[PDB]
């Protein structure tokens, strides 16, 4: 399954991945020359794309399309900054429209000690309620505990 | 030092099916192929210690039924352009095992290839020691 | 003996979920023939083929490493993006044989931006 875990270069999120998937993280940065990985889970077979979302290629994150079906969505839950407003809509939206063929779960990172501002606000600004739509997670991470991983994955191998 | 002006894999018959040209000066594939005609065709079937056109030198080794081809400049040294029009010619006839012919080629299609890359890419020769390179490749 | 147009669709195939290593291979040499005869060349067609080509990475078998650096190796000067690629350099460069590292260099030395450049040179001095 064509599943993209999204979010930059920088984020961690690559950190994330590795964590899970071998067990063992890497750098701060998602990646550069990207990842494709497959993970068996469930032993239901996987592919996950791994986006250090770095801008020109970002432009061209939608770059692809074929056999896409599922979205970690990765977004630092702590940034206060890059988070919503145009860009996050404008991405959800787009992305939506583009692949309404696949499930938006977005994950929230390095929460630590939260440094958001509620979530509340957030969740429904990205009209996490405009549901009446694909199946849905909002879900919290800090990478470090990974606050929901498991589910986020085993809700998932659902059928 | 870039010698391969271009190299072509050539049939008896007086065709190419091969030729990266390592650099081209007077264009297109077209271009490459009237030379063929005359060069080729005048020569085939036979060869030469040296030959020479117009100041280039001519290079290559032939087979009964197939012809190899390097192309340099009629300036330089002909011992190791040998060493290595043999080197390319050894390396793939020990690699092979055998004598090419139309049949090698079809027989395997890949290998020409892959053998095209290794030794010269696009003019100059990295690759070579050809027993090396034979056991160095094989995948 | 064999001709591009109803190629130029298929290769895409091997893109198309299925699973026969030779297959693919084969229809790889194919291209590069219509390609060693002599052949057209451009962008969309590429950059279908640049999504298609992408995703195919779980590969681990070695010759089909080799295969890529090929193709690759065919769109130098003509050459259409790095970025992904850095990732998957990256892999030639840390990946264990030697092999796999050289390819990779010569097709970027006709075709890239300085800028990266500074990095590269890291590899470079290794």
């Amino acid at each position: 399954m064509r599943i993209l875990m999204v979010g930059l270069d920088g984020a961690g999120k690559t950190t994330v991945l590795y964590k899970l998937k071998l067990g063992e993280v890497i750098t701060t940065i998602p990646t550069i020359g990207f990842n494709v990985e497959t993970v068996q889970y469930k032993n239901i077979s996987f592919t996950v794309w791994d986006v250090g979302g770095q801008d020109r290629i970002r432009s061209l994150w939608r770059h692809y399309y074929r056999n896409t079906e599922g979205v970690i969505f990765v977004v630092d839950s702590n940034d206060r900054s890059r988070i919503g407003e145009a860009r996050e809509v404008m991405q959800r939206m787009l992305n939506e429209d583009e692949l309404r063929n696949a499930a938006w779960l977005v994950f929230a990172n390095k929460q630590d000690l939260p440094e958001a501002m509620s979530a509340a606000e957030i969740t429904e600004k990205l009209g996490l309620h405009s549901i009446r739509n694909r199946p849905w997670f909002i879900q919290a991470t800090c990478a470090t505990s990974g606050e929901g991983l498991y589910e986020g994955l085993e809700w998932l191998s659902n059928s | 030092l870039y010698t391969v002006k271009a190299i072509l894999i050539l049939d008896n018959d007086g065709d190419r099916l091969f030729a990266k040209y390592y650099d081209d000066t007077y264009p297109s594939v077209k271009e490459q192929k009237a030379f063929e005609k005359n060069i080729f065709n005048k020569t085939h079937r036979t060869d030469s210690e040296i030959a020479l056109l117009e100041g280039l030198t001519v290079v290559y080794k032939s087979s009964i039924d197939l012809y190899f081809y390097v192309i340099g400049s009629s300036y330089e040294n002909e011992l190791m352009l040998m060493a290595v029009l043999n080197c390319l010619f050894d390396s793939l006839s020990q690699m092979l095992r055998k004598n090419v012919e139309k049949r090698a080629l079809l027989e395997n299609m890949e290998g020409l290839f892959l053998a095209v890359d290794e030794i010269v890419d696009g003019g100059v020769i990295l690759e070579s020691d050809p027993q090396q390179v034979v056991h160095r490749v094989a995948l | 003996h064999l001709e591009k147009s109803a190629v130029l669709q298929e290769a895409r195939v091997f893109n198309e979920t299925p699973i026969n290593p030779r297959k693919c291979a084969h229809i790889l040499t194919k291209i590069l023939y219509l390609i060693n005869q002599g052949e057209h060349l451009g962008t969309t067609e590429a950059t279908e083929a640049f999504f298609a080509m992408t995703k195919l990475f779980q590969s681990n078998d070695p010759t089909l490493r080799r295969m890529c650096y090929l193709t690759i190796k065919e769109m130098s000067c003509i050459a259409e993006d790095v970025i992904i690629v850095t990732s998957s350099l990256t892999k030639d460069m840390t990946g264990k044989e030697d092999n796999y590292r050289g390819p990779a260099v010569r097709a970027l030395c006709q075709i890239t931006d300085s800028t990266m450049l500074q990095a590269v040179e890291r590899y470079m001095k290794q």
